[PDB]
């Protein structure tokens, strides 16, 4: 059809380099991380009703996928240009202390506000309670408040790349090798960031250091997601799935 | 980091 | 007269003004040390604690002064400016105290002058959190924020609308938009050669948030160790 | 509770 002339029809300068490496993180993260339209849903009934210590049944489930999804973080990272450039140490220190980080953030770009559910990479979806019983037991309320507080910044799955790119790639990370390298790595991906928010939002200025921001809590959420790890260690018959432990010794 | 280490070199 | 600039810097200024106005800056105050427990760790010095805590209640009373200076707070909900201030607090705290870092004496510099090196301030109560709050203390350093840095992110920290069980935090949501504004044309101004440093600034946040929840936890250890409560105020900060 | 905050607040 016809595109009506609007008011005022939007400059931009060529970023043709940061315009490249913005496709490319969005190709990396839309290929390791499928979005909700096209999961095919399907829920189970296993402790639906109310709020338990811990569903054995759907903690089976759980850390399987967050083993699998910790191996697609993986390959995310590889993808990003540069990564796989920087001493094998860094890229264990990076995916270490961020894995955690963008797990959350992918988990709640998978919330469905009106059925209050979160879908797996699989398409199981669970609801709130059963979200509890699945091992997040005390930080539901907060994974779930943080993916509510997203929907407001309507990211697509270029910004989540973009996001889950900086939180990654960060030079700030305790034990760096080549802490320098890393901050470098991370610039263009700030500037990509700031241009594609521009361009997509030009009637939101604000809206480049409110995403930002979300990482900070990010931050918040996941520094007790380890003490979790120990508690769930004392619920669960038997050991925590060997990926899941080197994600969080 | 015997996992890690290997999906990285992978 | 371009009428947001004059308002960021108004806002700007008054920010700078009550953090200055709150919290003294290290080259102010007079130092004095103290020989209790300075050359080795232990549990706990209760003698330490005392003072430190008293400190810590004192600056507190500072962060609520500090906190009804912001334009805008005090039309926040009551049960909101109580809601931020617990939530904030000890990232305030933790801000505060690292811009009183010395790292050649390796110490940190209390609102009295009180000069604890790293040791003391392990046995005054952060126990094993030590080493995290001063390698936080190093990496803020070398950045060299001022006043003004320093209180737009103490207010950016405070009016966070993403705080659990706000009651308007849409309108605390507003509220911080200008202070992140001003703190990027801050920057600017003030660092012109140095591409990303908004950025590299704000996310120093990120840092605090992390910290600040391994605070939390340290509360509940500490009270095992104390024997008795502790100042009330901290009390209901720390609920 | 504690009174203090609310104290300090109205101060
Ligand atoms: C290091 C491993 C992180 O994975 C998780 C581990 C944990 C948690 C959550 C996740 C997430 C956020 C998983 C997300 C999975 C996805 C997004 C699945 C998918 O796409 O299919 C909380 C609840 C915080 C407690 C601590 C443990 C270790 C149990
Ligand atoms: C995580 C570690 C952080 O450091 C702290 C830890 C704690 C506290 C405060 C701080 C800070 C940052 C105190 C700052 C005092 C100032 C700034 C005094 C002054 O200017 O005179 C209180 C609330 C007292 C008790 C609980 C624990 C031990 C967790």
């Amino acid at each position: 059809g016809l595109v009506p002339r609007g008011s005022h029809m939007e400059s931009y300068e060529m970023t043709a380099e940061l315009d490249d490496l913005t496709e490319k993180i969005r190709k990396a993260h839309q290929e390791t991380f499928p979005s909700l339209c096209q999961l095919g849903k399907y829920t189970t009934n296993s402790s639906a009703d109310h709020r338990v210590r811990l569903d054995l049944g759907l903690w089976d489930k759980f850390s399987e996928l967050a083993t699998k999804c910790i191996i697609k973080i993986v390959e995310f990272a590889k993808r990003l240009p540069g990564f796989t450039g920087l001493t094998i140490a860094d890229q264990i220190t990076l995916l270490k202390a961020a894995c955690l980080d963008i797990l959350i953030l992918r988990i709640c770009t998978r919330y469905t506000p009106e059925q209050d559910t979160m879908t797996f990479s699989d398409g199981l979806t669970l609801n709130r309670t059963q979200m509890h019983n699945a091992g997040f037991g005390p930080l539901t309320d907060l994974v779930f408040t943080f993916a509510n507080q997203l929907l407001p910044l309507e990211m697509d799955d270029t910004e989540t790349g973009l996001l889950s790119a900086i939180c990654l790639i960060c030079g700030d990370r305790q034990d760096l090798e080549e802490p320098t390298k890393v901050d470098k790595l991370q610039e263009p991906l700030l500037e990509a960031l700031k241009i594609y928010i521009r361009k997509r939002r030009p009637s939101k200025p604000h809206m480049f250091p409110k995403i930002l921001m979300k990482i900070t809590d990010l931050r918040s959420i996941s520094a007790k997601g380890a003490e979790r790890v120990i508690t769930l260690k004392m619920e669960i018959p038997g050991s925590m799935p060997p990926l899941i432990q080197e994600m969080m010794e | 980091h015997k996992i890690l280490h290997r999906l990285l070199q992978e």
